[PDB]
């Protein structure tokens, strides 16, 4: 295959990344979503390498009904000490189950490798001159090995003599020392590796977006999701910087040829009664989780209904006339819905306000009119 | 290894806005965005900020900040988008609505003229939406401001002539909008053209979702199309424009700041629409409608980094 699967981590926090196949994700679908990697430096004192550490942990959000978040911890070895780097490897793994990614000299590797190598971490930095010494800490260890150097020519002969010693347990890293670099790099390796079955180029990539200006690290990572990085690291365990990405990763990486759509079946929210309102909507998950998260988010237990219109979103199924006063009546029928409440409401999507007369006489339940935009729920259920 | 590159069988062509010393060109590629390796990038994307014709008012107040002394001014809010970087500026008719103030093509042209002979750079001029009033309004706009070469925003499958005729007639650009298909773009490209208006007069509106709410369909429907022009379907040959502002702002992470599980609201309004632009930009977008000053000057200080 064009790009060997490589792995950092285990037990389901594991990151799989590589066996990719395609430039553009309508030829096929990328299959591996790419690891986004935190910085913490060793010369933080136990304490901030902890705090860092759990304000990394919770870069985590609920995207479409799934919990997603970063996946590494990238822990740098800027002490230049291997005990500390040893320790301060110790101290962020008391803190939690990520999968590292350890930059350092091979010494401050080595010292960390013995207590954590059983965690499969990524060592960063075979170079053209301790790629030696390193390739012998990941035999010994047998953990994927980045190896770096500066532009497509040194890259690819540097993977070659680390091929040459036997290990092929390898991520890539050709330096750019910008985006306008990265992009060209990033374009090359993943086309050479699948148009040509260039072999020091068939390994997946590890990119950085360490930039201090939060908005051009946010857009450099950006940059780097769209295009084949593999594995990419900031340096900001700001919440708002890491939203964006991990929704753009979603969104890049799911699977072009089928939306994902909820099982059309009534789902209560929180423990609703008999007396609870009942919300019609459609089974395009990412319309059915902004109905669940609105209505959850203001506490209100509930009936939503997610009317299977193939996994299509409001507007979508209502033009291709698969969101009808039809189709909606007989999901009144269909999902159950009356054995669980002792009303006969249903609150439609302010959006098509105009299926309400004509779901009304046919469907025998009462039409009201919601908010066009599920964020009113909680105002239209308050009034 | 040679580095590899492609040899493109053709590119989009490149359209211009505005005339005189005010001109805006965009489009002309020969490859993918910033491959120039392989293939020209005559011009670097483009960016308008937009201008309502009457005061927005559901929008929140940090993008209601960097225009709060000139929002009630069509005039005076289009000069401050010039001083605020943008290379268009984009005035939406908001007005027109039939469901709203209903006006008319009269009233609406004046302020168009007023908002054109004002600023020094090109003028696009979006519709309110609703097709049946667009095709009224526009041919009346386009007359007020013929020569001008503005780009008068959505020429629909449903709407297209009125608006086509006018821009032929008054020397106008258009944008094509449909609903993220390549053969439904198609088909309104063909009709268009079949008027006889120029390629190169015409713009394409995917009519895009943003980051959150349907990116990815409109990052690979304008990927096809930029494939489309480089291969050689002169029928997707057209720029793209991208309503980033006009959605991402729409999108709940960018709208309500009281939301603590996401951080920080500042940053991630501000990230929601640099995030769809920057994607739409390694699509092959080429004219990028923003909305928020903050956005479009770290959008540029990134567009001088990776060009
Ligand atoms: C992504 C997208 C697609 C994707 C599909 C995504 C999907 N899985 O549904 C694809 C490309 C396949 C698609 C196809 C089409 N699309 Co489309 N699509 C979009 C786009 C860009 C985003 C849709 C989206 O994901 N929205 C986000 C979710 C969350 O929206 P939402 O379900 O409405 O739910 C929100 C609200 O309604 C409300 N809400 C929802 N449930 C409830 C319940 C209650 C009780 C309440 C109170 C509120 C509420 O709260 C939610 C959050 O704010 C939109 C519109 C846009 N950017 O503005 C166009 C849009 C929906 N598409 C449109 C059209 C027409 C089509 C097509 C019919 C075009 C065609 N080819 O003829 C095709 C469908 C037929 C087909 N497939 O052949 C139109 C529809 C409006 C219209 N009819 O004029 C739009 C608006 C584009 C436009 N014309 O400007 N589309
Ligand atoms: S023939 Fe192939 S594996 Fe053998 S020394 Fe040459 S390059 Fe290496």
């Amino acid at each position: 295959p064009p790009v060997a699967l490589i792995k950092v981590g285990k037990g389901e926090k594991v990151l799989e990344i590589g066996h990719e196949t395609v430039l553009f994700r309508h030829d096929k679908r990328f299959e591996h979503p790419c690891g986004l990697a935190i910085l913490v430096e060793d010369t933080l004192s136990e304490g901030e390498i902890k705090e860092r550490v759990e304000k990394i942990n919770k870069l985590v959000f609920d995207r479409v009904g799934q919990m997603h978040s970063v996946n590494l911890v990238a822990l740098k070895g800027s002490s230049q000490d291997a005990a500390t780097f040893a320790k301060a490897v110790a101290t962020a793994r008391e803190v939690t189950d990520l999968p590292f990614i350890l930059i350092g000299t091979p010494e401050q590797l080595a010292a960390a490798l013995e207590t954590e190598g059983a965690n499969n971490p990524l060592l960063y930095a075979a170079t053209a001159d301790n790629y030696e010494q390193m390739v012998e800490l990941a035999k010994k260890y047998n953990v994927p090995l980045t190896v770096s150097a500066k532009g497509l020519d040194a890259l690819a002969e540097l993977v070659q003599k680390i091929t040459a010693l036997g290990y092929k347990n390898l991520i890539l890293d050709p330096q750019p020392e910008n985006i306008s670099e990265g992009l060209f790099y990033q374009t090359q390796i993943r086309r050479l590796a699948i148009k040509k079955l260039f072999r020091p180029f068939g390994y997946p990539t590890i990119a950085f977006a360490l930039d201090e200006n939060p908005y051009q690290a946010v857009m450099e990572a950006s940059v780097y999701i769209a295009k084949y990085a593999g594995i990419i690291v900031l340096n900001t365990v700001e919440p708002a910087d890491i939203l964006p990405l991990i929704t753009l990763r979603l969104n890049i990486y799911t699977d072009p040829q089928k939306p994902i759509a909820v099982e059309p079946k009534v789902y209560e929210i929180l423990n609703p009664g008999p007396d609870a309102p009942v919300f019609i909507t459609t089974n395009f998950s990412l319309t059915y989780f902004c109905v669940a998260g609105d209505v959850e988010g203001a506490r209100i237990p509930a009936y939503i209904l997610p009317v299977d219109t193939d996994g299509t979103s409001v507007l979508t199924a209502w033009a291709a006339g698969k969101f009808t006063p039809e189709k909606i009546a007989q999901f009144l029928k269909e999902s159950g819905i009356a054995e669980k409440v002792n009303h006969r409401k249903a609150i439609l999507p302010g959006g098509v306000a105009v299926l309400s007369g004509k779901l009304q006489e046919l469907s025998g339940w009462e039409i009201l009119v919601g908010p066009r935009e599920s964020s009113g729920i909680n105002s239209f259920i308050k009034q | 290894v040679e580095v590899l590159k492609e040899k493109w069988n053709s590119k989009v062509v490149e359209v211009t806005l505005g005339t005189g010393d005010k001109t805006v060109t965009l489009g002309g590629d020969s490859t993918l965005p910033f491959l120039t390796f392989e293939g020209e990038m005559p011009n670097p994307p483009r960016f308008a900020l937009e201008v309502f014709d009457t005061p927005p008012t559901d929008w929140p107040d940090i993008l209601v900040e960097p225009f709060k002394d000139v929002i009630n001014d069509p005039v005076a809010w289009a000069k401050k988008c010039v001083e605020y970087g943008a290379d268009i500026v984009a005035l939406r008719l908001v007005s027109a609505h039939p469901d709203g103030q209903n006006r008319s093509g009269a009233e609406l042209a004046e302020v168009c003229k007023a908002v054109a002979d004002a600023i020094d750079v090109p003028l696009m001029i979006i519709g309110c939406g609703v097709e049946e009033k667009d095709a009224e309004i526009f041919p009346v706009i386009g007359e007020a401001l013929s020569g001008r070469n503005c780009l008068l925003s959505s020429a629909t499958k449903d709407n297209y002539k009125p608006i086509v005729a006018t821009c032929m007639v008054h020397g106008h650009s258009v944008v094509a909008s449909a609903p993220l298909d390549i053969n439904l773009s198609k088909q309104l490209n063909i009709m268009i053209m079949e008027m006889n208006l120029a390629p190169n007069r015409i713009i394409m509106d995917p009519l895009i979702g943003a980051l959150g709410y349907g990116i990815e369909y409109s990052y690979s429907i304008i990927e096809r199309m930029r494939l489309g022009a480089l291969t050689g379907d002169k029928i997707l040959a057209m720029p793209v424009v991208c309503f980033i502002g006009q959605e991402a702002w729409k999108a709940k992470e960018a709208k309500d700041p009281e939301v603590a599980e996401w951080g920080d609201y500042a940053l991630r309004a501000i990230h929601w629409e640099t995030v769809t632009t920057v994607a739409l930009i390694q699509a092959g977008g080429h004219l990028f409608v923003m909305r928020h000053p903050k956005s479009l000057a770290e959008v540029k200080e990134h567009l001088k980094r990776i060009l």
